C-alpha cells in the first residue's frame, strides 16, 4: 500500500488545508477513521493507530499538530499524502492554484494554448460525459481537470 | 474522487455549466484544441538547406517521439538545392535505404550540413571515418559537383554516385538502386508537382499484396521518361511491372502510354487532373495507395502540408526530404528495427501509417478537400506536419478543420 500519482483518489489543494484536515478528524472522533499514515514528500512521517495504546481524541489533536506546519509552508512541488484506513482511502494535499471556469459566461481554445492536458484523461472525461467523474455541485454540472502543465510557446 | 494528480500540476481547474451538454462542447473543444496545438507541428527553416536539416534532426537519429529512427544511422542521401530535375526520385531510394536526404549546394559542402552528416550517422572525432557508412550522390554534376564528392570521399566515406547523361538516364540508375520487386510509377518531367504527389506513395515499404513491412519489405521505384515512345533502356527496365503512370497528356503523351502497354504487357493505371492540385486530389484518395496499405483497421490519421510549384516550381523540393518521412510514419524503430518510445499487438507492420503530402502554397481546393476528408478516420487526425515556410494560413486553417485539430 503505497500513494503515487496517477491513482484512484482524492485530491486537496493548499487553499483547501483547513477543510481537509477538519474531516479526517472528524472522522477520527466518531468512528470512522482507525488508521492514518501521513507522508512529506513521498517519504513516511509517522503512523496514527487509534489502537496502538492510543485514543482517538489524542490521535485528533495529533493530526493537526505534525502536519499544520508543513502544509502552512508549502512549497511548490511539495506536497503532503495520507492513507486513510475505515476497516482504502488516499489524499493528496498539494499547493497548485485552483481556478474555476463558468462557461456560463475564458473559451476551450484559450485554455488549450496555455495549458497542456492528457490525452487520455479527456477521452475517457468525454465518453463518459456524453455516453459511455462528474458531479452536480448546486444546480451545476461541474468537473474538474489537471494539466500536465503549461503549453511551450 | 478517483484521481490523484502530478506534484507539479499548475492549476486547479473546475468546468461549470447549467448543462451537460454545454460542458461536452466544451470538453470536446478542448480536447481537439489541446490535441491540436501538440500534435500540429511545423518543420521550416529561412533557406531550403536548413529546412531539409531541421527535418532531418526531428525524425532522424532523434530521441523525441514520432521519429522514424531513435539511433544512428548508416546511409544518407544527399541531393543538391536546385536539384528538383535530377533527384525527385530519390524518395524511395532514401526510404529503402533507411537514409535521411538532405539538400547540399551545388559547389560547396555546407558546414550546416557536413556536422549533420556527421551528426546523425553518430560520426564524433574520437571514431575513425571508414566505408561502412555510405553518402548516396542523386544527381550529375549541376547537382553536386565534384567539389562536394571529392570532399565526402576525402574524409573516408563510401561515395556512390547515381547519375547519368540526362535527367532521364539518371532517374533510370536511381531507380535501377531502388529494388523493383512488379510495380512502377511513371512521370513525364514537364510536371514536377504531379510526381512529388506520388513521392510518399512510392516511398512506402510495402508487401507483396500492397500492404506494409518495414522488415524484408521494399519500396516503389519512380522513372521519367520524355512526352513520342520508349527509349532501348527504360523499357529493358519495365519487364512485368503494373506501372502507375502518373500525369496528363501534357506530361506524358498517349503514346508514351501506348508504348508502354506493347513494353510490359500490362494496362497503365493514370492519375491525372487539369490542375497540379487536381492530380495531387486524385492520389491522395486512391484506396490502393494509402487506405489498403495498412495492416491496422484504422483509416489515414497522419497527413504532411508542402508548397506547390505555383510560385516557384524550385519550392517544391521541400516536399522531396519529407516523403522517406511521410513513408515509415507512426513507428519510431531502434537499432534492432523493434518500436520505441523511449526504450522498448503492438507490432512495427501494424502501427505504421503513412501520411500523404498534401501541395498547397496559397489556397486548398475543393477537391484536395474532398479527397482528404474522404480518407480520415471516424475517430479523426492524430498528427499534421507543416514543411517549409511560406504556406498560407488559409491552408493550415482548413486543414485542421478538416482533421478535427
Amino acid at each position: 500500500s503505497k500513494v503515487e500519482t496517477g491513482d484512484q483518489g482524492y485530491t486537496v489543494v493548499q487553499s483547501k488545508y483547513k477543510k481537509a484536515v477538519e474531516q479526517l478528524q472528524k472522522g477520527l472522533l466518531d468512528g470512522s477513521i482507525t488508521e492514518i499514515k501521513i507522508f512529506f514528500e513521498g517519504t513516511l512521517a509517522s503512523t496514527i493507530k487509534v489502537g496502538a495504546e492510543l485514543s482517538a481524541e489524542d490521535a485528533s489533536k495529533l493530526l493537526f499538530t505534525q502536519v499544520d506546519n508543513k502544509l502552512d509552508n508549502l512549497g511548490d512541488g511539495d506536497y503532503v499524502d495520507f492513507l486513510i484506513s475505515s476497516g482504502i482511502t488516499k489524499l493528496r494535499i498539494l499547493n497548485a492554484k485552483e481556478e474555476t471556469i463558468d462557461i456560463d459566461a475564458k473559451t476551450a481554445q484559450d485554455l488549450a494554448k496555455k495549458y497542456v492536458f492528457n490525452k487520455t484523461d479527456l477521452n475517457t472525461l468525454y465518453r463518459v460525459l456524453n455516453g459511455d467523474l462528474v458531479e452536480e455541485v448546486s444546480g451545476k454540472y461541474q468537473v474538474v481537470l489537471y494539466p500536465e502543465g503549461k503549453r511551450v510557446t | 474522487k478517483a484521481s490523484i494528480a502530478d506534484e507539479n500540476s499548475p492549476v486547479k481547474l473546475t468546468l461549470k455549466s447549467d448543462k451537460k451538454k454545454d460542458l461536452k462542447d466544451y470538453v470536446d473543444d478542448l480536447r481537439t484544441y489541446n490535441n491540436g496545438y501538440s500534435n500540429a507541428i511545423e518543420v521550416a527553416g529561412e533557406d531550403r538547406i536548413e529546412t531539409a536539416i531541421a527535418l532531418s534532426q526531428k525524425y532522424y537519429n532523434s530521441d523525441d517521439e514520432n521519429a522514424i529512427f531513435r539511433d544512428s544511422v548508416d546511409n544518407v542521401v544527399l541531393v543538391g538545392g536546385n536539384a528538383i530535375v535530377d533527384g525527385l526520385v530519390a524518395s524511395p531510394l532514401a526510404s529503402e535505404k533507411k537514409a535521411p536526404l538532405l539538400l547540399t549546394s551545388k559547389d560547396k559542402l555546407d558546414s550546416s550540413v557536413k556536422a549533420e552528416i556527421k551528426r546523425v550517422m553518430n560520426i564524433k572525432s574520437t571514431t575513425g571515418i571508414n566505408t561502412s557508412k555510405k553518402v548516396y550522390l542523386a544527381g550529375g554534376v549541376n547537382s553536386i559537383s565534384k567539389e562536394v564528392e571529392n570532399e565526402l570521399k576525402d574524409m573516408g566515406l563510401k561515395v556512390t554516385r547515381l547519375a547519368g547523361d540526362d535527367r532521364y538516364e539518371t532517374s533510370l540508375k536511381i531507380a535501377d538502386e531502388v529494388g523493383l520487386d512488379d510495380k512502377a510509377f511513371v512521370v513525364g518531367g514537364t510536371g514536377l508537382a504531379d510526381a512529388m504527389s506520388i513521392a510518399p506513395v512510392a516511398s512506402q515499404l510495402r508487401n507483396a499484396n500492397g500492404k506494409m513491412d518495414l522488415a524484408d519489405g521494399d519500396a516503389t521505384p519512380i522513372v521519367v521518361v520524355d512526352g513520342k515512345t520508349i527509349n532501348d533502356d527504360v523499357k529493358d527496365f519495365l519487364d512485368d511491372s503494373q506501372v502507375d503512370i502518373i500525369g496528363g497528356e501534357n506530361s506524358v503523351s498517349k503514346d508514351v502510354e501506348n508504348a508502354i502497354d506493347d513494353a510490359t504487357g500490362k494496362s497503365p493505371d493514370r492519375y491525372s487532373g487539369d490542375d497540379r492540385q487536381a492530380t495531387n486530389a486524385k492520389v491522395i484518395k486512391e484506396s490502393s495507395y494509402y487506405q489498403d496499405n495498412l495492416n491496422n483497421d484504422k483509416k489515414v490519421v497522419n497527413f504532411f502540408v508542402a508548397k506547390d510549384g505555383s510560385t516557384k516550381e524550385d519550392q517544391l523540393v521541400d516536399a522531396l526530404a519529407a516523403a522517406p518521412v511521410a513513408a515509415n510514419f507512426g513507428v519510431t524503430l531502434n537499432s534492432d528495427g523493434k518500436p520505441v518510445d523511449k526504450d522498448g499487438d503492438n507490432d512495427k507492420n501494424k502501427l505504421v501509417s503513412p501520411a500523404p503530402i498534401v501541395l498547397a502554397t496559397d489556397s486548398l481546393s475543393s477537391d484536395q478537400s474532398v479527397s482528404i476528408s474522404k480518407v480520415l478516420d471516424k475517430d479523426n487526425g492524430e498528427n499534421l506536419v507543416q514543411v517549409g515556410k511560406g504556406i498560407a494560413t488559409s491552408v493550415i486553417n482548413k486543414l485542421k478543420d478538416l482533421l478535427s485539430m
